[PDB]
């Protein structure tokens, strides 16, 4: 090359595209409790994973804005304040869990009329960095030949959680519409593997079907031209 | 040196004028046939009468068919070359006019909409290809371009003065917008030319005036590649 | 503004048939006003502003026959002196003298203009004669440019289109 | 000429009131198709960058580079504008070619349901850097088409103010 | 599309019965549009991106008996030059000559490609003749990778899936 | 080098063994295009049966039709330029074979009296311009030529033997009567190869021996002139 300075790393990476949308119901069936947990799930939609499935070793920061609006655009004069628990404490099941009431863990509050909010959190995981693929059996334990209590439900590799409330005596009469935009900070890779062709099937596993596809069948035939 | 009865050629003590300090000169910067080129050859003669108004020709289109290499250069889109460019007018004593002459890049063809209703068909396949025949004019304001005649001065252009002189060269300099561009798809330039003095002589005078059009490489060429 | 009469309007004609008439009147020299100037680059350019000044030449090359012989004389009336009457008030102003063996030399030269101003009138110096055997008409082409003197001063919210 | 854009939106009413609405805009890459129908993909993809600020702030700048493929944008071109191999054939998107211009901006409403305001904007256009090369004249007459510089058969003059040359 | 036609995908058969046909026609090298190039990885990291330039180089092994003689030749129509109807308008272009003594120290070269251009084609040289006791079917295997002066200008906003 | 699928050569260490002395050079005595003239095509594969007793071609003759710069050398009659030829049989362990190979100069087409009356009439139209179809031979000692095969060798020649190589090349010096000659007009040379072993192998072997003709101007020329 002769110039290498139009051509610089910073446009190769930096691109932010909608990942995830939390709805509020005021009423509903599948949550009628009127409050929902949220879980930093990267593997959740395929779309986003396929970009991250090129790298294996990695280990950064999250920074995240929260903004609400509603379907017609216009906006409303509505604070809230965001509470993090530490992955290591359990995650609320019902309404009287004691972690509303945790003063230990820290919080940030900021408004809405003030300029886009940046939050950064530290990397909390107990160990070095995370490992999308595991070529062996996931649990750190001793016992080699059963299983644990809570197969299935193992929130000891991510990264927690978020809790919502409205404040006010009585509960909010207004439903918000959420939009959350991901990014990363650093870009470290170390062993470079292929991506994903084929579709996938399960949320959790690669796994395929009986019917399979053809990546291209342009050509009519290869005897031609 | 040419093969035939016409080896016409403009002196050797003509009066070549620099533009800006920026003479062509040879790009070669980093970010053998030279018997056949160096050899003239005269266009054929054409009779200038007294309603002509002008002709226009594209290039290199016109050189695809005449020249021995414009033949097979047809499947070599490369193309490379400065021209030197001679206008001279034979009259006598009892013969009066003027000629402005002038090079204008990207010269655009624009479309006409007459007739009560403002719609154009496609071009014919026989127009596409006029040869020597060309075309006619239709508006002059716009000489086929939109562009008003007063307004060309922006561009290079000479003054034919035929009080002291009858012969005057124009050198212009080889304008491309990449290093390496094809020449078969993007147009190079076209030449102008305007009737400024209507043909007025009395009876005994030559009412027939030659028209001559010289081409003669002055920035000889490498070439040879694939384009 | 005939269709057919298009190519003739790039020139004017003079013939021999008039006898110390008058050529050519030029309008004020205001490139902002109508008249011969909106054609110009400088008055277009003009067109978003207000306040112009600078030097003005003119250029003019002679176009007649080989045996023909005369005298030509173009000159400018110098500000505060009114319109020419007769050639008496036009001498006393700057002129120049325009021989047919030198032809386009010559140049004339408008010290400062601004904005009232002075006037330029072209009268017939004398009848252009030719013998029998020569065309009776003639054409005369001019020429008109700036010097390096032209500045801007003030921007102006104005459109001229449409 | 090669430079990138600077913009702000406005939003307002006819009587001048303000309102307490926020809009964030999000821009899909030239290269890409635009969107035809609601269920196309367009309105999902996250790898698209986007930036949010709101109103109450001081007003928006945003700079976008230069992502078309050529050096730079040419107004003019003396030739086929398609550059394919192709050249006695004519392209099956032949009269929308969006591979000239430099895309387009999507826009939605925040909330469950539809926003029930219209809203009146105006844009205000600028160049940050200027360089020119060639320089050519403008246009005297008027345009009939918008794409194209045809003229009709009614011809018109720049001036007629003098009555007559031949008098002062 | 068979699944017991899974895994002969991945080579060309040839044969000895065709004679002085037509191997193989690669379609207009543009990784962007559709064909073999899909399946690579540089057209996957095109699919957000517009404009792209570079060299290509292409390599072949032969691998047929130990008694055969003969000669290949491989050979890329420069641009401008149509689709070889004659063996006579792929020759003026450039060629290189495959001898079955040298396996793959063979270096095909395109100087430059961007985005109209050339075509390759490839043609039986000879036909692979054979004796008895000798199998009537071969197998061939071709490599295409990019040198160094491949470059990125303009990012798009397109994703290709799904 | 060459645009397709083919750019096959000859390794880079051959063996080229000089003939007295007297290896081709330049005569420059007195009593630029060199980038297109470099690159080599190939020619278009044959194949080689049973019953084929050999093949002949005139030269210059087959470059007119083929070569770029053949069709606009019609009306040049000027060439000049030496060549470099590379014979080379692709065979396996089941094959046996043993090839002949020479250029024998001005090489003198003989007809044929047979019949009952000993009366030729004049060559057809057709058979004046064989193209890649050539000629079938009649009477193999003559070769069409009155010429005995045994006796070929007092021209240069060379004998290739399987045993231990399958390649060789040869390499002759361009020969002319007079100072400038025209090539149009006088025949320069010609080909000929004759079969020594007929083509013998059991069931399962390739029956099918391919021919190569590789043509590659090891001398390079200037040229360039009216003759």
């Amino acid at each position: 090359s002769h110039s290498t300075a139009e051509t610089t790393l910073d446009s190769f990476f930096s691109r932010a595209g909608l990942v995830g949308e939390i709805d509020l119901p005021l009423e509903g069936t599948t949550n009628p409790n009127g409050y929902a947990n949220w879980d930093i799930d990267i593997t959740g939609y395929a779309q986003m994973r396929r970009k991250v499935e090129l790298f294996t070793y990695m280990r950064f920061d999250a920074e995240f804005t929260f903004v609400a609006c509603t379907p017609t655009g216009q906006v409303v004069p509505q604070l809230l304040q965001y509470m993090f628990v530490p992955p290591g404490a359990p995650k609320p099941d019902s309404r009287e869990s004691l972690a509303w009431q945790t003063a230990t863990n820290p919080s940030v509050f900021v408004k809405l009329s003030d300029p886009p909010a940046q939050v950064s959190v530290p990397f909390m995981s107990p160990a070095s960095a995370y490992q999308w693929f595991y070529d062996g059996y996931p649990t750190f334990g001793e016992h080699k030949q059963e299983k644990d209590l809570e197969y299935g439900a193992c929130p000891n590799n991510m990264m927690g959680t978020f809790s919502v409330r409205t404040v006010g005596t009585s509960k909010s009469k207004y439903p918000l519409v959420i939009r959350i935009y991901m990014r990363m900070k650093h870009v470290r890779a170390w062993i470079p593997r292929p991506m994903r062709n084929q579709n996938y099937l399960f949320k959790a596993n690669p796994n395929y079907a009986g019917n399979f596809i053809k990546p291209t069948g342009a050509s009519r035939t290869a005897i031609t031209t | 040196l040419t093969i035939g009865n016409s080896t016409i050629t403009t002196q050797e003590a003509a009066n070549i004028i620099v533009g800006y300090g920026e003479w062509p000169s040879y790009c070669s910067d980093s970010d053998r046939p030279d018997v056949s080129v160096n050899r003239f050859y005269t266009l054929d003669t054409k009779l200038w009468e007294k309603s002509s108004k002008g002709w226009y020709w594209k290039f290199p289109d016109v050189l695809t068919e005449t020249g021995v290499f414009g033949q097979n250069a047809q499947f070599h889109y490369l193309y490379r070359s400065g021209f030197c460019i001679h206008v001279q007018c034979n009259a006598s004593k009892f013969h009066q006019g003027a000629l402005l002459v002038a090079v204008l890049p990207e010269y655009v063809i624009g479309t006409v909409a007459g007739g009560t209703g403002t719609e154009d068909s496609h071009p014919p396949y026989k127009q596409t290809q006029p040869g020597a025949d060309g075309f006619e004019l239709q508006h002059p304001y716009v000489l086929d371009a939109g562009i008003p005649i007063s307004q060309l001065t922006v561009c290079p252009h000479q003054w034919i003065n035929l009080r002291t002189n009858n012969c005057a060269t124009i050198i212009v300099p080889y304008i491309n917008a990449l290093p390496f561009d094809s020449a078969l798809n993007h147009c190079n330039f076209g030449l102008l030319v305007v009737p400024i003095s209507p043909l007025d002589y009395d009876q005994g005078a030559t009412p027939v005036i030659p028209i001559t059009i010289t081409l003669a490489p002055m920035c000889s060429e490498f070439a040879g590649l694939r384009q | 503004t005939n269709a057919t009469s298009l190519m003739e309007r790039l020139r004017f004609p003079v013939s021999a048939q008039a006898g110390k008439g008058e050529l050519c009147a030029v309008f004020r020299a205001d490139p902002g006003r109508s008249g011969p100037w909106q054609s110009t680059l400088l008055g277009q350019l003009c067109g978003y502003y207000t306040q112009w000044s600078g030097s003005l030449e003119v250029t003019f090359m002679f176009t007649g026959s080989f045996m023909a012989t005369g005298k030509m004389l173009i000159a400018y009336t110098p500000p505060g002196g009114p319109l020419p009457k007769d050639r008496a008030t036009a001498m006393l102003g700057t002129h120049v003298i325009w021989d047919f063996g030198l032809q386009s030399s010559v140049t004339l030269v408008i010290p400062w203009i601004s904005n009232t101003t002075g006037l330029v009138s072209i009268w017939y110096q004398t009848n252009y004669v030719v013998p029998i055997g020569a065309p009776n008409t003639a054409y005369i082409i001019a020429l008109a440019a700036a010097q390096k003197n032209f500045t801007m001063q003030l921007c102006k919210d104005a459109s001229d289109i449409l």
